[PDB]
């Protein structure tokens, strides 16, 4: 019996299938919760990578607690850096969704109180990788996990990086 | 196993922050695969 290394917060994994038939909220399925690198390994070794599962799904990676909803309390006054991938390598793609989940559970972000979660988009024309922020209305956060975004995914030039408030988003 | 920076959560000192690079991550996998 060998210890596990215990992760700063408990997080939640999402997991969301399209249905027309449905509303948003009810497409959402909570999968499961982890505190430890080899929990969130065991999960990861079994479940479908992002360039596997059926198109107009999502995973999102939250705290606990916080539903990746803009209606949450959480994300109420929040946002997210959002990051659109125009066609390209699967591996490319799943490896970048891993990158974010490692930048989370591995509390990669100075403001680690400030960070919500992360979801990633599979619509075919255009996948998206966002991370969804605390407080939308502080620039200085928003900004510190903007540059840490860019370094730590190493993402190119001309990759869109873009932040949006849910209040706008909602539009 | 791997590793371990000062201020960082170990076994050993364990109240170090719970913090943990790509790479120190990634060497916590391989445990499991590596194994019979
Ligand atoms: C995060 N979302 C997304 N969503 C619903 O899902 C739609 C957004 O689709 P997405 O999930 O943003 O992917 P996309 O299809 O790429 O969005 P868009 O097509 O507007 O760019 C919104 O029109 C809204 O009806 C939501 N509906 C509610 N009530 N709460 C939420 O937090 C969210």
């Amino acid at each position: 019996p060998h210890m596990k290394h215990p992760l700063m917060n408990v997080w939640t994994l999402w997991y969301l299938e399209n249905d027309r038939s449905k509303s948003w909220e009810d497409m959402q399925n909570e999968i499961t919760s982890f505190d430890t690198v080899e929990d969130f390994w065991s999960l990861y070794n079994h479940i479908k990578p992002p360039s596997e599962i059926k198109l107009g799904s999502d995973y999102s990676l939250f705290k606990k607690n916080i539903r990746p909803m803009w209606e949450d309390a959480a994300n109420k006054q929040g946002g997210r850096w959002v990051i659109t991938l125009n066609k390209s390598s699967k591996t490319d793609l799943d490896n970048l969704w891993l990158d974010v989940l490692l930048c989370l559970i591995g509390e990669a972000f100075d403001h680690s109180d400030q960070i919500c979660g992360a979801v990633i988009n599979i619509r075919g024309k255009s996948n998206k990788i966002s991370i969804w922020t605390a407080d939308g209305n502080n620039e200085e956060a928003a900004l510190e996990i903007g540059h840490k975004l860019r370094d730590a995914l190493r993402l190119g030039r001309n990759n869109s990086l873009q932040y949006q408030l849910h209040k706008d988003t909602m539009v | 196993i791997i590793n371990y920076n000062e201020g960082q959560w170990s076994p050993n000192n364990p109240s170090g922050k719970k913090q943990y690079d790509r790479e120190q991550l990634l060497q916590l996998r391989e445990v499991k695969a590596s194994r019979i």
